[PDB]
RNA sequence: CGCGGGGUGGAGCAGCCUGGUAGCUCGUCGGGCUCAUAACCCGAAGGCGUCGGUUCAAAUCCGGCCCCCGCAACCA
RNA sequence: CGACUCUUAGCGGUGGAUCACUCGGCUCGUGCGUCGAUGAAGAACGCAGCUAGCUGCGAGAAUUAAUGUGAAUUGCAGGACACAUUGAUCAUCGACACUUCGAACGCACUUGCGGCCCCGGGUUCCUCCCGGGGCUACGCCUGUCUGAGCGUCGCU
RNA sequence: ACGAUCCUUCUGACCUUUUGGGUUUUAAGCAGGAGGUGUCAGAAAAGUUACCACAGGGAUAACUGGCUUGUGGCGGCCAAG
RNA sequence: AAUCCGACUGUUUAAUUAAAACAAAGCAUCGCGAAGGCCCGCGGCGGGUGUUGACGCGAUGUGAUUUCUGCCCAGUGCUCUGAAUGUCAAAGUGAAGAAAUUCAAUGAAGCGCGGGUAAACGGCGGGAGUAACUAUGACUCUCUUAAGGUAGCCAAAUGCCUCGUCAUCUAAUUAGUGACGCGCAUGAAUGGAUGAACGAGAUUCCCACUGUCCCUACCUACUAUCCAGCGAAACCACAGCCAAGGGAACGGGCUUGGCGGAAUCAGCGGGGAAAGAAGACCCUGUUGAGCUUGACUCUAGUCUGGCACGGUGAAGAGACAUGA
RNA sequence: UUCUUUGUGAAGGGCAGGGCGCCCUGGAAUGGGUUCGCCCCGAGAGAGGGGCCCGUGCCUUGGAAAGCGUCGCGGUUCCGGCGGCGUCCGGUGAGCUCUCGCUGGCCCUUGAAAAUCCGGGGGAGAGGGUGUAAAUCUCGCGCCGGGCCGUACCCAUAUCCGCAGCAGGUCUCCAAGGUGAACAGCCUCUGGCAUGUUGGAACAAUGUAGGUAAGGGAAGUCGGCAAGCCGGAUCCGUAACUU
RNA sequence: AAGCCUAGGGCGCGGGCCCGGGUGGAGCCGCCGCAGGUGCAGAUCUUGGUGGUAGUAGCAAAUAUUCAAACGAGAACUUUGAAGGCCGAAGUGGAGAAGGGUUCCAUGUGAACAGCAGUUGAACAUGGGUCAGUCGGUCCUGAGAGAUGGGCGAGCGCCGUUCCGAAGGGACGGGCGAUGGCCUCCGUUGCCCUCGGCCGAUCGAAAGGGAGUCGGGUUCAGAUCCCCGAAUCCGGAGUGGCGG
RNA sequence: GGUGGAGCACGAGCGCACGUGUUAGGACCCGAAAGAUGGUGAACUAUGCCUGGGCAGGGCGAAGCCAGAGGAAACUCUGGUGGAGGUCCGUAGCGGUCCUGACGUGCAAAUCGGUCGUCCGACCUGGGUAUAGGGGCGAAAGACUAAUCGAACCAUCUAGUA
RNA sequence: CUAAGGCUAAAUACCGGCACGAGACCGAUAGUCAACAAGUACCGUAAGGGAAAGUUGAAAAGAACUUUGAAGAGAGAGUUC
RNA sequence: CGCGACCUCAGAUCAGACGUGGCGACCCGCUGAAUUUAAGCAUAUUAGUCAGCGGAGGAGAAGAAACUAACCAGGAUUCCCUCAGUAACGGCGAGUGAACAGGGAAGAGCCCAGCGCCGAAUCCCCGCCCCGCGGCGGGGCGCGGGACAUGUGGCGUACGGAA
């Protein structure tokens, strides 16, 4: 049999991301003296729209406290961020929407987004379009913090990392349905070639383990084990349950 | 429409004249040859094509330098001497 | 060792040649160090090499190189044999001690091959059927 | 081929690791209860797959055989 | 007789078989056994009075120089030479020369852009501009120069 | 009323070798029996192709034709009714 | 005016199949918090998703709206925990021997064991008793393997019997439509029933309309006809009039008869078992190829254990041993 | 009376004409201004007065010398000639095309980078001392130079690709008049051509492509296949079902 | 002589062979032995040539040609004049890009091609023809490609484009020393102090960005390119060439 | 005294040459579906990205807005404007349903005529670029991958075997 | 015997190249694909595929010249055995 | 807070040289199949062969025993004959398959580290003089530099050697 699709997505060159019209990477500030001990003030110049992403980006400009330049950043805009609003960044910064500050310092129960997983990689978690992270409890010894991720899983992370306070702007995106193939065609055209998904039953059996036969049926249990090889791990991957 | 009607839209080219082998085999898109392999330092040759090895071998071209070496070989590799004048 | 440079499976043939993981390279790893030293430095010639340490992922070797055109070796009668063009790239042909052991050559009943010029020459004489003029 | 376990009234489960009563349900013959039916409570059968031994004494701990399935195994 | 058709014979047509030739291949044997950064092999482009192809040659381009030999080359003109003069043509070739790409070497192949020195026009260096020449690739050895190190040290 | 080679197992000899000499364990032999090839003079062996291909066969089917007429259709002889 | 299918716009087998097929928005799942999920790569501190972070990525099944999605985990899968522990390789440990060697304990993952999961693959029968005619079964009991087809639907694109039976459509209907269900072998996201709009989709009937026909006829252009000029190709054992016979079981040649007369032109398709292609339907080959799996050997990948990289300190705990 | 022609480049200056989310006075409900639609306004509407940008439009130097249309001459000719004149006045249109500008709508689509140039913040620094300098994001004029390659023709029923002068295929610019909704179909002008690898003579059958048929109207055929009917516009009228 | 033809004479059962005639012009034959790439009717055999078919099918897609004259030996097809038509501005028109590469233009020929013909042609033989600071390429970068460092690989080499990197050779001002031109001044280079990043070599569009040329005339064939006349852009200038 | 042996029992072999027959080698000659190694192709076509170009005339009439009328408010009707559309007729363009027409040694190794679907967005297309063979790519037909695709072409193994 | 270091000509191979010699070899469909302007013409985008084609005569002495036809083509004449 | 040695690591259009690529019949080092046979086929066979990669030479490689032998012992390596189609390997099937000795062609042996002993007694480069310089060498002169004690040169290598 030939190489199935999806297996072909690992080689790329047709399935790579469409990063032409994208305006950059959505990352937080790098750690330094002003952020670790005090705070630094930034100005939101304008808000832009990133193609292929459901969340707007806030263009925040900081001044470098070492050499005379203005540093431009790519911040994911919280819901309630307007142009010209002063945005603070550091440990001593106060607590309001659109203000990134370390997780070990605010009281638990706040609503934060663009959460940093490991201390010093500029934010990784809960930043898609409207998701957020909630803090359960802190720990002064060992500097740990339990944060509830939007998937429902609770992860114990370090208290030295940070997140911007608030939810991601642009919530309720999946509330309105697509209503067309064309609006779905244009949605993934900015992202990557993955939209026209042909189901494997109608496909011929040389491109798929489920295809073939005179009737459109699977013929084998669709729940496949975790340690299955490539070209066979197709369907329900290591399903604990299958029904409702 | 895969036959005669499909031959009409053949306008652009893929190969041009190579500048090391001289044959029309330098691929434009890959920026490489393959009659001789221009960007590779070594000349491309293969022993499964014995006819292609003798198409461009040592004995084919001009010998603008090597035939002097063969001619100088039987004469003794002398230099700096002249035949005795009259 | 040496994993066979083929794609995922793709070892079409009889089930003997289906193994790609547990394959061992016929030449010693120390001879590879001599091979790579002369490949990068084609002007010099390798004499021999020796072991200076190893790790679970790496093996370290020190290879002695000789300038053929330096007047200290070029005017020394004991060491100007390497300046001859016969010893061009001994690491390529397996003439160093690390490459000599990989050829399986030596005296006596322990080998019974490499009994001509080399292992390839031993195979040649036993396979060329000698036809005389008179038979 | 070698590591295991299990076979029980006319039918389904114990009691076996520790020997001291072959037991519990369900089908049957009946007896009670309620004015009667139904439901319920009770008495009675009829049986430890097989051989031998250790033992005060065996279905029970042992060894060998008939009927099964769990595995791992395979050059006439 | 006719016209048409068949066979045979002569002669004339299509065709190039057979035969005899052969500056060519195949096989075996002998001697030697030699490429290149002082730029290999190969490729491109040009060169004759009339020159398309082959061969030869490289802006000195059907060959230059020297040696040997000695009256020609030639398809047609032409003109050198006196062969009583190193002298027409040939072979040898040991001197000189050898355009561009090409390991290809300033950067990439569009034949476009560079820089550092020297020289001549610009000028009488005072910067543009033009022309010519020499350099400017990687890997690596010895040595030289300038450096770096909260490496090991002494002087301070 | 039952089974060749090779392999394995067991049995037997004060049996031979175990490759420089000697001892032992082991191993290889010699002879006999067993462990089986039921396709039973003894390969180790699941399907599908209507996406199929190759070499063949009228040694061999799916038409017609050929012999025969079981069957079908048709026509007779006797005569219980 | 109706029936079926697909909701639709769109796409599809360039060169026989434009569709009811694919796709599609919607719906329902599965895995994954980044040393991760899926995948590529011979290889690497490699690469794509990822200029990404659960409103995301990757793999699925179904196919608009409305309504509903019933039962079954026995089987095959997937998944969960687990000293409650059968099996279990390498390495390590203990014992015997002069040693190779043998034995024993220990014994990971995975298989078994025990739960979960059917919008996972899938399946959804009998028998017996049983209602005041009969019939039937509202009810009760049993297996095989876990229940035995629930809501709905049909002689369907699905019914062998079949042209099932009834009504309508016709003067006449194996067609169509509307009902019955006993359904060889209907059926619920292998989705069932519908369903406004639409379809170069598949069928039935009605009006108009007509050479489809009754039943053919006539006209025009360009060919075909001839001439000036130029001019091939397929095919060709030889060639060519038939009846019967036999033959290798259908003759152009053989036999017996009929008989036959130069050279041709325009049609014509009866024959030449005409030509085009070593039949592809069938079989054989110890000839292959594509695909599948519960075929026989393997293997990439992946999980687990040991050795080395692999250092440091502190408690505890299991076995062995000493042992009252 | 029918047809042809009836004009001015780039570069600058001036003036029309558009646009401003530019400014000054002033403060408005009895709300006002205003477009096809919108839309705007005490965060300043109207009303006045100014400012900026585009100015491809007109005039002006170019520039009437040249070009074009007529008429008449010179040179036998060989001549890039010599003269006469003219190249004018206006209006229109949902007119077609291009361009500029304003405004609106759509996106689970937000619609490119770099070379290069310019402006601003700053004042590190410079120059001169009472007639002169440094400066002149060069104000006007003046001098020199701008090096290398392609430039012919076809661009398609004959120069390309399809074995060919092959009814096939091949990416683009402009687009007259009439009829007509139309860049639909038909006719004509400018421009282009000889009917597409040949002509002549007849008008047989069978053909291919068009048509017509008295009466019936699908009785033909597997099957209304083909052919045929309706068809544009205006005024009425328009059912079942349905999301 | 070989070879070939033969209505001649013959021989041998036969394979074949010997003479006669004609063509031909240069080598050839018998016997004894030796050796082989040694004998053709087929293989849907290979190569080459030639027949019937056969002067046959055919030279029918897109409405259409006619008259007179000229050249010539020759005219249905060439040219001119007239008439009638068609393409009908989304053209059978006027220009380009890709591609073609002399096919573009003049003269001459009609041997071969233009499936008839041809006085004609994109056929042949002679010559000629493409002129740029302003039109494009050249410059920039996109999707991407691709070195160095680094890593991998037995290996040609492969991975990757900022990733395990001492990745700048640049610049202002000042100090030291020198030469150059009238070493007053300006200029040159070496060292020292000082400042310094920018994301990486490089390639990548004749439709992306990209400063700046238009009118008339002129050739058999080129013209925003040649001439005439009007401009415009860039770079330079030391003594600044002049004014403001 | 029995038994097995290719033995002895007063040799017969060696070398060379020829013929016949068998075997291995290409093996009397030609013939496959196949398999492997190394390279060449995205100028056709399949898809993604970048940079450009284009798509008459009309029909239906969504939001929003204006006016009038009816009323008791609630609010509702009427007449306008408006131009939204993976809308409709339809041209250029794209494609190929039907006549199973023409042709079918053709104009053509897939074209022509009429009749057709769509024609503002899942539209078409140029150039550049990326994906290369057990691989690519595929709105999924085992389609396309240079007239070749249920595994392209080129050369070798190979004169593969039958 | 003395490994984990090293050097060393000769007897050996040679279908490439240079210069030769020889043949119980083939003689232009044979012999190398190529006796000749052959890896040429030509074909495919490319990797690659890849031909056909020898002979006048001793010496061109290659037919001067007349005539028909425009000419290709003829009749004469002439050269050569 | 600096200077001066040493070690590691850089920049050079530094001074002077070196390697790249091609041919590739023969050779060396890897990598490396399937056709085919076994009347199938999977071990086997094809075959360490075709293909792929790197490297030189006129030859290459190998080469002077950690050898063969068990003999009354031979004695580097290379090639021929023979051993031999043998021992042996092999679904013990197909098939695969050496080596000793002997006769020949040729025949040549040696050098280091270490152990040690000698005043680094050694070597490379730059300047000057003489000779010849068209395969840049010999001798002399230079408190002229560098390498070298983290070891150069002489004696000296298993056949013993050194004093
Ligand atoms: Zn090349």
């Amino acid at each position: 049999g030939r190489v199935i699709r999806g297996q072909r997505k690992g080689a790329g060159s047709v399935f790579r991301a469409h990063v032409k019209h994208r305006k950059g990477a959505a990352r937080l500030r790098a750690v330094d003296f002003a952020e670790r001990h005090g705070y630094i003030k930034g100005i939101v110049k304008d808000i832009i729209h990133d193609p292929g992403r459901g969340a707007p980006l806030a263009k925040v400009v900081f001044r470098d406290p070492y050499r005379f330049k203005k540093r431009t950043e790519l911040f994911i805009a919280a819901e309630g961020i307007h142009t010209g609003q002063f945005v603070y960044c550091g440990k001593k910064a106060q607590l309001n929407i659109g203000n990134v500050l370390p997780v070990g310092t605010m009281p638990e129960g706040t609503i934060v987004c663009c959460l940093e997983e490991k201390p010093g990689d500029r934010g990784k978690l809960a930043r898609a379009s409207g998701n957020y992270a909630t803090v359960i409890s802190h720990n002064p010894e060992t500097k740990k913090t339990r944060v509830k991720l939007p998937s429902g899983s609770k992860k114990v992370i370090s208290s030295a990392n940070r997140a911007v306070v608030g939810v991601v702007a642009g919530g309720g995106r999946i509330d309105k349905p697509i209503l067309k193939a064309g609006r779905a065609y244009h949605k993934y055209k900015a992202k990557r070639n993955c939209w026209p998904r042909v189901r494997g039953v109608a496909m011929n059996p040389v491109e798929h383990p489920f295809g073939g036969g005179n009737h459109q049926h699977i013929g084998k249990p669709s729940t496949i084990r975790r340690d299955a090889p490539a070209g066979r791990k197709v369907g329900l991957i290591a399903a604990r349950r299958t029904g409702r | 429409t895969k036959g005669t009607s499909s031959f009409g839209k053949r306008r652009n080219k893929t190969h041009t004249l190579c500048r090391r082998c001289g044959s029309k085999a330098y691929h434009l898109q890959k920026s490489t040859c393959g009659k001789c392999g221009y960007p590779a330092k070594r000349k491309r040759k293969y022993n499964w094509s014995a006819k292609a090895k003798r198409r461009n071998t040592t004995g084919t071209g001009r010998m603008r330098h090597l035939k002097i070496v063969y001619r100088r070989f039987r004469h003794g590799f002398r230099e700096g001497t002249t035949p005795k004048p009259k | 060792g040496r994993k066979r440079p083929v794609p995922k499976g793709a070892t079409y043939g009889k089930p003997v040649h289906h193994g790609v993981n547990q394959l061992k390279f016929a030449r010693s790893l120390q001879s590879v160090a001599e091979e790579r030293a002369g490949r990068h430095c084609g002007a010099l010639r390798v004499l021999n090499s020796y072991w200076v340490g190893e790790d679970s992922t790496y093996k370290f070797f020190e290879v002695i190189l000789i300038d053929p055109f330096h007047k200290a070796i070029r005017r020394n009668p004991d060491t100007q044999w390497i300046t001859k063009p016969v010893h061009k790239h001994r690491e390529m042909r397996g003439l160093t001690s690390a490459g000599r052991k990989s050829r399986g050559l030596g005296k006596g009943h322990k080998f019974h091959h490499t009994i001509g010029g080399s292992r390839r020459a031993a195979w040649r004489r036993r396979n060329t059927l000698q036809l005389h003029r008179y038979r």
